[PDB]
């Protein structure tokens, strides 16, 4: 109800009383240089969603929006020990391979990448006309995963995966109160868990979070190659997380077109097929006596130290 | 009859009865001034603590005001102007000591009043006064220190002075080093910044701020040019100056609470015993949660979302530019008068 008050979409149910917050001050900060109009200018940056995102005050104003809704996530009640326990399920590791590097190692470098520009080139004689873009990517990567089951019977469970810094801005271990926001979703699947132990490999380029790398460069999601952050040449230190709930909860009723489908495309599917809240379970305050993400995990979690390595240099796509 | 001189002495010990005699002197108290307790054993008072003394201050029994409010509070209870009750017993004391006629009047008061009232609340009281009336300026008060070194000192300390001051003879004594340093380990980074925050000069910079600027009292005491003004100020200085000693112990400028629902991080235990309440000021636990009030006894009943919405109510009317009287009348934050 809250996204839609303050999006301000149709949806909100008093567009009189609390406005259009979000829309409007994207448009106030795109205006400053021409608010009255008299100097016969366009707005700025940040007065467009193609291109919003370029100007750093994008993230001041959505962090500014974030408290608001920051402020609503802390009055709900921690999540307890119960509701986070999936019983009978138990996972006792998490590593991540790459090719030619040692586990627990995300590795990024620099890529170039051409697209043609012919088809926007108004009043330009025809033909290709080749852009070469530079920007980040990470070298290939899976998740394994060790559960343990311990029923007699199968088990579905949906494998909920984020990562986060190990330390804050001054090297210290981060403590749940900050890390919890500082979770970023890598993968969300369902597996099915036969009893006893279960290997799961999922690569990288099967991440729900992403989408084809083919869609960039020649269904919402976020681009394959920004998968991983930076990292740094010395090694930047993250904490790797994945959480294994009790699908037979966090099932949706509704039934639609394997229920191991989880490509979520939100014109394509009438309902969001997880009943949990998004961002689930770092969205809300630690139960009583929780400090860090190590007093956080139940048994069905995981934790993983994991070091992600920037190489300074430039790759032509294989 | 050096009335101002004398009243100094009721600052001395204020948990021992009056009739102990203070410095050199002893009061001469009429019968019906002594409590219920120790009236019984008057001749034997006398006998002892009467003597002994080179001065005697005659104490003039006269009709007294309405003690009842200030009484209220317990001789084994804590006090805080923070609480709205204490506030407003504390405001009446001021009232009856500053509506005394005569200096003499108020020696006889305070006489009567200091051992049926709680010592704390005696001492703050009857400072106020004696800074506000005409004919009590340029009066020495005591350090809070000195007569109640429980709310300054490591509690450890007591005993140490307790045993020296019994077992040796004065002349022989051993100053008693006060510790520092001493509320923390290296693993809470605060404790770098015990200077500061311990140091019994800017706690009682503190203290005295509210000895000139009370909160609740006659208009004489309350209304001082500027006030509201003074109250930011000085807690913006404070935060000025916290943070350039940060700065100087390799920490970060201090971070405002988010919000009242989340834990507040940083714990404290402070290590100090009220020797008046015979009760500790108990630690906060690392990472506590802000809980509503069901405080029956201090007259405190009052949610976390009840602050919530001043909050609110304040950041509107700052947004506005104006605050809403009582009427519904609209006061405007100008720029002259609008911070205080
Ligand atoms: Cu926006
Ligand atoms: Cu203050």
């Amino acid at each position: 109800i809250l996204g839609n008050i303050i999006e301000s979409s149709i949806l909100s149910p008093n567009r009189q009383l609390y406005g259009d917050m979000h829309n409007v001050g994207h448009v106030f900060l795109s205006y400053t240089h021409d608010p009255d109009h008299r100097h016969l200018e366009s707005f700025g940056v940040m007065g467009d969603v193609a291109t919003a995102m370029r100007d750093p005050v994008f993230y001041r104003w959505h962090s500014f929006i974030d408290d608001i809704f920051q402020e609503h996530k802390i009055k709900l009640p921690a999540y307890t020990k119960s509701q986070l326990t999936y019983e009978g399920i138990s996972v006792t590791g998490i590593i991540v391979q790459s090719e030619g590097a040692p586990v627990n190692t995300l590795h990024t470098y620099w890529q170039q990448s051409d697209v043609d520009l012919s088809r926007g080139m108004d009043f330009v004689p025809r033909g290709n006309v080749f852009a070469r873009f530079t920007h980040l990517q990470h070298a290939p990567f899976q998740y394994v995963i060790q559960i343990d089951n311990t029923s007699d019977a199968q088990r579905m469970g949906f494998v909920r995966i984020f990562m986060a810094p190990k330390n804050d801005e001054r090297g210290q271990p981060m403590l749940f109160r900050d890390q919890r926001l500082f979770m970023v979703e890598m993968d969300k699947f369902l597996v099915a868990l036969r009893p006893g132990a279960n290997r799961i490999r999922r690569r990288s380029n099967e991440s729900t979070v992403t989408i084809p790398f083919e869609r960039t460069f020649r269904g919402c999601g976020w681009p394959a190659h920004m998968l991983v952050p930076k990292g740094l040449p010395e090694g930047f230190p993250a904490d790797l997380f994945v959480m294994v709930s009790n699908y037979e909860d966090d099932r949706v009723v509704q039934d639609l077109v394997c229920n191991d489908a989880a490509s979520y495309c939100g014109v394509r599917d009438r309902l969001y097929p997880d009943r949990k809240a998004m961002g689930f379970p770092f969205d809300r305050l630690a139960r009583t006596g929780v400090d860090r993400l190590s007093n956080f995990v139940t048994p069905n979690m995981a934790i993983q130290s994991v070091n992600v390595i920037h190489i300074d240099k430039t790759v032509p796509r294989t | 009859m050096n009335y101002k001189k004398n009243l100094l002495l009721l600052y001395d010990r204020p948990r021992e009865p009056i009739f102990m005699g203070k410095g050199k002197s002893v009061f001469d108290v009429p019968d019906n001034y002594l409590t219920d307790r120790y009236r019984p054993i008057g001749p034997e008072i006398q006998n002892r603590f009467g003597e002994l003394a080179e001065e005697r201050i005659p104490v003039r029994s006269i009709a007294l005001p309405d003690l009842r409010i200030p009484m209220s509070l317990g001789r084994q209870e804590q006090f805080s102007l923070f609480i709205p009750r204490h506030r407003k017993i504390a405001a009446r004391l001021i009232d009856i000591f500053m509506g005394m006629r005569n200096i003499e009047e108020l020696q006889s008061c305070a006489v009567f009043a200091r051992d049926r009232i709680n010592p704390y609340l005696f001492n703050y009281a009857l400072s106020v006064a004696l800074l506000h009336r005409r004919d009590t300026k340029n009066l020495d008060l005591p350090s809070v220190v000195e007569v109640f070194p429980d709310k300054y000192v490591d509690s450890r300390v007591f005993e140490q002075i307790r045993e020296e001051a019994t077992v040796v003879p004065e002349g022989m004594r051993m100053p008693i080093v006060i510790p520092k340093d001493f509320t923390a380990s290296d693993l809470d980074e605060e404790h770098r910044l015990w200077y500061f925050r311990e140091d019994i000069g800017v706690n009682l910079h503190h203290w005295h701020w509210h000895l000139v600027y009370p909160g609740d009292g006659p208009d004489s005491v309350v209304r001082k040019d500027r006030r509201g003004e003074l109250f930011y100020y000085m807690h913006s200085q404070l935060i000025a100056r916290y943070n350039f000693e940060r700065f100087c112990n390799r920490l970060q400028r201090v971070k405002r609470l988010n919000n009242l629902r989340e834990p507040i991080a940083e714990g404290y235990f402070p290590k100090l015993d009220s020797l008046v309440a015979s009760r500790t000021w108990p630690g906060r636990v690392d990472n506590a949660v802000i809980k509503d009030l069901n405080r029956e006894l201090d007259q405190i009943k009052q949610d976390v979302s009840d602050l919530e919405r001043w909050i609110d109510r304040i950041y509107e009317a700052v947004h506005q530019g104006y605050v809403v009287d009582e009427s519904g009348n609209r006061i405007f934050l100008d720029e002259e008068k609008g911070i205080d």
